[PDB]
């Protein structure tokens, strides 16, 4: 198949890959605006040159032990459909072409979780990344209740 | 070295705008290519300062007890 | 020239971000504070000027005649009349006037269910009618009329109008406050009440939907106002009013610590500073206001929205009039920052189940503010 | 939806005065300077790239299928190659293709003309063709594309063409110019001077007026582009180029002192620096500017226009270029300011007799600038 | 500087691309307006270093009189 | 300060009053509009008062120093 | 300074023909407006150099009349 | 001597567009020509203009080194 593209980032003191299309925007975190009663991964909003953007918890998501502002300093801005949301990260790294080939399959042994949500892991000279079908986590995890 | 820092985040960004102008971007990618280099080499020259600084403070540090010697002397 | 709808709706929505850019610009201008005063003064009120003439005259394009929606009752109104059993003839004035093609399309749903409410409820049997010593036939009338940067549209019959003491011998019957106590006006807001306009049917809600709450949000979301004067045996007139504009919607603008929140204009009686005296903590343990002898349940802001408070136990807040149909509470908060007209944001996605809350807005450099549900929140401290 | 178009002129109106309300708004930000200059660029960007996506929307609006002008030509080619006893069929592509009502409007009375003098002069009669050992029957193509923020609408026949040689000969029998130094585009030039391009009647000015520097204001005062490509016995093509605009025109801004002129910049050939050798006084009392080997006449614009200079007879100011028909003149003036697009301003009442003048614009705040007739120009200078 | 000066260059080369680029190159032209204004900071903190640099060492001539004077008594 | 903060909130009243009249409203905003004028004139009054008072008890620690000082020299 | 003129007057020359090559001599419009700016800072620099030759003529007037009021000490 | 430098590349970008605008560039080529022949001109008044302040200085120098020669006599 034709190679992939992916926007290679760290959260957990480990390392992550998402779809570079989905990608708009990478910024730095700055103090989000709360709403009373909401869904533990919805941090809350924030407004970026005039336009309201959903920020999401990718720590709590993952059981991730980091501090909010502290050990996150960065926002990487996705855009699905006419929704837009940034999912909080520690920071980004580089943009990484992979073939198909070079995917191994995720080691987790929850079903939808190792196939639907991690797409695999990419091997670069015997480093791992964790790819994220942020596509399918977004669209069913936010949607379930 | 944060000016620097900036110019290599700046320059992954502009390498993301380059593929998705494709065919048009091609030249720009290029000179993002060159932007990356001199990211790293600013922050290398930085360096060598930085180097400069600590053995000319070592000298300071050394020079204080030569000076205290010179008040006692 | 003939143009889409989308393009003209666009255009509308890019004046409003110009608008929006305006105040990101006067903010800035604010806090750069420019030498000559005058000079800028002058500027950005030419600038605002410009932009007020540029809206009008957009808005003045986008004027279609009343006649697109006048034309279709007399079929309808005869056919349903029949169908009802009655004899109704309908009379239509005012079809030369003009108003904007999105309230011509947001109208008629309300308009269709004021008219069936004429055709049923209010107009009488044609032997009922004789019976009583008027004319066998019905009276309809569809006015449209030109006031003030507003168009005005009065639905009247000559039907028998609303019975006010089988209204408030309901009223009496579910406890909602003493008879004698509620005036003609909050009468006439107990008919748009969520519980006591009711449909029969249950089924999912919509913008085609059955019952005067229904009628009211529909009007709200064209930032109108809306009245209903009766008469029993003379009829009922009920007129909707409605500005040149988007969704806004005249709020009222508070703050618990620096939370911000906009409790809807038309929804306010009145606000005021209570003192210790007129605040009776009554058997329940729900606290009370006295307004004028009378007894008003008072709430905390910060407590029934869920949110941090700025710790402050002390009598030193002002408390907010707001009234459900007949029934009056007490909102207490911090400060007011005044009566603001608001353009409506969605919600969306995140706040799916939310129920006191009906929208947000945006104020100054990203602050959200937050629409106030009247009767719901209402039902929050009642639940 | 359906609007009056007076209302769209309006909104037009409307959005340049924003645009001159922006730039006094810019031109007192400069003069105020404040602190955070990358905050005041950000926000004034920000304000000028919702202005042109606002423009863009309010033009977008505005088009009107092209179809609306080509549909009316079958009729009128096939009665008028009838009158003329001539055979043509007509070709018409682009239909579908969108422009601004008031282009729709302005249009007509050019295209007209191109199309009476395509099947007048350009097309023969079908013995004629025949006897040419092309079909009897001619051909005409009115073909309109979109090309690069403008629509390109272009008249093609398969006629005899423009036959250069006559041309070349009438101005040698004038004494205009040596026939040899002549270029193809400065004979293209000659078919649009008001000399050259007379009517046989005479009678009062008119826009449905007869002529082809007739054809050439119409298509100025829409601030388009129009030029004529033409081959001795294949036929001519003319296309003319409307760009999405107000009436606005593409102009050089110079000084002489502090009077400000500005020459229209299709008749502008070239600028440069004279040097003390390359000006000749020759006999007759009148100065001559030599560029490239070519003797062409240096008129100084203080002088000429009746305002006061700057007392400088001392060679180092900038001398522009201009060409009336196919006659080159050099008009010297102190500065260069550039080319600019300028909103074109009615000179009305006062001026009525005034003839090197066109019309003025307005710059900065409140400043006068003169819109100079280049043919007129070389009218008065010969008077 | 030259670094600073050598970024400045990129910077009118993204440039010319960009108006090759058209509106394809209309993201490219933001980015050479950001890396050249990260140079015009490199430049100016370069400047203020020299500054500083040049005060410095008017310090260390008038401490090396101050020893000479010192030694001299 | 208090009697200010009562004008001022008696001011916002009145301003939904006078939006409620509609027409007849109109005269009676502008005097609500004063009104909010001098509850803020009032506050800040009372404020430069008080940053005099604060001024001048602190005039009294320094004279009373200066007396307690005459008195022990 | 007069080189800088030539070349600020080129500029605008330059502009016009980029601007007739429209789509195809926006390149050309980059080059033409950085060679405009680079003309004018030429023109200030000039004038800079100017001032400073101007100061340094006055102070060797000043010590013009310094070694003459040696010569009568 | 930067900004003539600076006029140089751009000279050189210039006479780029130029090839890249091929047989409708020949014009382009004529001010890519004069740009050139101007950052030519430029930089040799660069040299000469800081060789005789070179020269200038050597004297300041020269006569400076008489004043302490005639002082240490």
């Amino acid at each position: 198949p034709s190679g992939q593209e992916f926007l290679v980032f760290t959260l957990g003191d480990e390392e992550y890959g998402i779809d570079i299309l989905k990608v708009q925007e990478i910024r730095g975190y700055d103090q989000v605006t709360r709403i009373a009663n909401t869904p533990a991964f919805i941090k809350g909003v924030t407004n970026l040159r005039g336009v309201i953007v959903p920020i999401v918890d990718l720590r709590i998501k993952f059981s991730q032990v980091d501090v909010d502002y502290n050990d996150n300093t960065v926002v990487i801005v996705l855009n699905l459909g006419q929704r837009v949301v940034g999912i909080v990260v520690d920071g980004v790294s580089d943009v990484l072409s992979l073939t198909a080939e070079q995917i191994r399959p995720a080691p987790e042994f929850a079903v939808t979780l190792s196939t639907e949500y991690l797409t695999g892991l990419g091997a670069l000279g015997d480093r791992m990344l964790i790819l994220v079908n942020i596509e399918k986590l977004l669209n069913s995890e936010e949607m379930a209740l | 070295d944060g000016i620097a820092f900036q110019t290599n985040i700046l320059a992954l960004n502009a390498a993301v705008e380059a593929a998705r102008a494709g065919e048009q971007g091609r030249g720009f990618a290029v000179v993002a290519g060159e932007v990356r280099n001199l990211a790293q080499r600013s922050a290398q020259a930085a360096r060598e300062i930085k180097s400069l600084i600590e053995d000319s403070v070592g000298k300071v540090d050394v020079g204080s007890t030569l000076v205290e010697s010179a008040g006692e002397t | 020239i003939r143009v889409a709808v989308e393009k003209v709706d666009q255009l509308i929505n890019l004046v409003g971000e110009l608008v929006i850019t305006q105040s990101m610009l006067a903010q800035r201008s604010s806090e750069l504070d420019p030498v000559n005063h005058g000079d800028l003064i002058t500027s950005m009120g030419q600038l605002q000027r410009n932009a007020r003439d540029l809206q009008e005259s957009v808005m003045s394009i986008r004027m279609m005649p009343m006649e697109y929606v006048f034309s279709r009752y007399p079929r309808l109104v005869r056919d349903l009349a029949g169908k009802l059993g009655k004899q109704v003839e309908l009379t239509l004035v005012g079809s030369s006037t003009e108003l904007d093609k999105s309230l011509i399309e947001r109208i008629i749903d309300p308009l269709t269910h004021l008219v069936r409410n004429s055709l049923d409820h209010g107009i009488e049997l044609p032997e009922k009618r004789l019976a009583a010593g008027k004319n066998s036939v019905g009276n309809l009338i569809l006015s449209a009329e030109h006031q003030g940067g507003n168009i005005c549209i009065e639905v009247t019959d000559d039907g028998a109008g609303l019975n006010r003491e089988r209204i408030l011998a309901k009223a009496a019957s579910q406890g909602l406050t003493v008879s004698e106590n509620m005036s003609d006006d909050e009468v006439a807001m107990l008919i748009f009440a969520p519980g006591f306009s009711t449909a029969e049917q249950v089924t999912d809600v919509s913008g085609r939907g059955v019952g005067m709450d229904v009628v009211k949000r529909n009007i709200q979301k064209m930032g109108g106002h809306v009245e209903i004067q009766s008469k029993q045996g003379t009829g009922t007139t009920i007129r909707i009013l409605l500005p040149l504009t988007l969704a806004i919607l005249d709020g009222m603008s508070v703050r618990v610590a620096d939370e911000v929140f906009i409790l809807p204009l038309n929804a306010v009686m009145e606000s005021l500073q209570p003192r210790e005296a007129d605040l009776h903590p009554l058997a329940g343990g729900e606290r009370v206001l006295e307004v004028r002898g009378e007894y008003l349940p008072i709430v905390e802001l910060w407590k029934v929205f869920n949110v941090a408070g700025a710790k402050t136990e002390a009598t030193q807040g002002i408390v907010v009039i707001l009234q459900s149909g007949g029934r009056r509470y007490a909102l207490l908060v911090d400060q007011l920052i005044g009566q603001h007209q608001v353009v409506v944001k969605n919600l969306e996605s995140n706040y799916r189940k939310v129920p006191g809350i009906s929208a947000a807005t945006i104020l100054g450099d990203g602050s959200v503010a937050l629409i106030v549900d009247v009767s719901a929140l209402q039902a929050i401290n009642r639940e």
